[PDB]
């Protein structure tokens, strides 16, 4: 069964620049290979099939090259409409029809450090027996960030969940939401609730905290 | 004006079944074969099945082999896939994609219908406040099932500095999400901020006022 490996996983680039995406098959599918474009909430879009040929409506900034095992997709002069996810798909040996895990073409921007906010649980929630502490990381670039919850100096792990927005159409920023969840009984026996953020726009970790009370 | 429209998706319990459907348009449809490809959350694309363009060959991938059966009826421009004994590996977005004039070429795709496999019962959200002390404030839309929910701020009038996050699935099997907005700290005791939450799956509406 053929396995496509795409690189890089995520490509950060600026418009006007050249983007080069690779797709390695585990075994010559040779000519045979498509490339697809995918924007969130949208239907995939065929770009070029049989490796080098663009379908109709697809721009010239897009060219496919390659054979058997190694393939490349070059978007030679980036428009903002291309930042999407790109997938390669094989069709020499199927089923099954395989895909790579996609490459995400994202926008390079300058480093923007996160504005951090911590939010205590509402009294209303605490009556139902649970407590949600929320830490917001607002409009930062790049995307990689690190949230570390601390309760009374103890590092928490396994009791948080996180979510990141799509890159802003206007800013090219990302924001992240982290929720630390604990029982009400636990929330009440502790005091210091802190959110430690590590990001490349900071010389050192930022910590927002509050004391219950 | 090639259109592939999926229908049928929904919620189901593990071990249950659904019947999906794909209606074609702007093209002569028995002519091409039809594919189902699915996209689970935080995941890529994986192929599942194709039915030739006449009625005769039907391929499946190892994994739905036994559990899934595909079909069509060109005189109607549909095609359909019955999925049985559904598991939570089956959960995701299902696209029907056309095949090239076996091409193995999905040349036009649909947007997809959503399949949810959960033993969780429908439930409307508890909406909590994320109170401010520029400031940040929001609403915590918690313990709802299933997706989705929409959030507005001040009935559509607060649109700037609004970040509504993707929901997260907790162990309860209930979802949880956040919607924040950044505003001027000078507006806090002056301007009212209300998040409008709409969870259509449960016929539930909540407006939550958030103050300091």
């Amino acid at each position: 069964e053929i396995v496509l490996t795409q690189s890089p996983a995520t490509l950060s680039l600026s418009p006007g620049e050249r983007a080069t995406l690779s797709c390695r098959a585990s075994q010559s599918v040779g000519g045979y290979l498509t490339w697809y474009q995918h924007k969130p909430g949208q239907a995939p879009r065929l770009l070029i099939f049989d490796a080098s040929i663009r379908a109709t409506g697809i721009p010239a900034r897009f060219s496919g090259s390659g054979s058997g095992t190694d393939f490349t997709l070059t978007i030679t002069r980036l428009e903002p409409e291309d930042f999407a996810v790109y997938y390669c798909q094989q069709r020499s040996m199927w089923p099954p029809v395989t895909f790579g895990q996609g490459t995400k073409l994202e926008i390079k921007r300058t480093v923007a450090a996160p504005s951090v906010f911590i939010f205590p649980p509402s009294d209303e929630q605490l009556k139902s027996g649970t407590a949600s502490v929320v830490c917001l990381l607002n409009n930062f670039y790049p995307r990689e960030a690190k949230v570390q919850w601390k309760v009374d100096n103890a590092l928490q792990s396994g009791n948080s969940q996180e979510s990141v927005t799509e890159q802003d159409s206007k800013d090219s920023t990302y924001s992240l939401s982290s929720t630390l969840t604990l029982s009400k009984a636990d929330y009440e026996k502790h005091k210091v609730y802190a959110c430690e953020v590590t990001h490349q726009g900071l010389s050192s970790p930022v910590t927002k905290s509050f004391n219950r009370g | 004006q090639v259109r592939l429209v999926e229908s049928g998706g929904g919620v189901v319990q593990p071990g249950g079944s659904l019947r999906l459907s794909c209606e074609g348009s702007g093209f002569k449809f028995g002519d091409h074969g039809i594919h189902w490809v699915r996209q689970a959350p935080g995941e890529g694309l994986q192929w599942l099945t194709v039915i030739s363009s006449d009625g005769t060959d039907e391929r499946y991938t190892d994994s739905v082999k036994g559990r899934f059966t595909i079909s069509r009826d060109n005189s109607k421009n549909t095609m359909s896939l019955q999925m049985n004994n559904l598991r939570p590996e089956d959960m995701g977005l299902y696209y029907c994609a056309r095949d090239g004039k076996y091409s193995g070429l999905l040349d036009y795709w649909g947007q997809g219908t959503m399949v949810t496999v959960s033993s969780a019962s429908f439930k409307g959200p508890s909406v909590f406040p994320l109170a401010p002390s520029t400031a940040a404030l929001g609403c915590l839309v918690k313990d709802y099932f299933p997706e989705p929910v929409t959030v507005s701020w001040n009935s559509g009038a607060l649109t700037s500095g609004v970040h509504t996050f993707p929901a997260v699935l907790q162990s309860s099997g209930l979802y949880s999400l956040s919607s924040v907005v950044t505003v001027p700290s000078s507006s806090l005791g002056t301007q009212t901020y209300i998040c409008n939450v709409n969870h259509k799956p449960s016929n539930t509406k909540v407006d939550k006022k958030v103050e300091p």
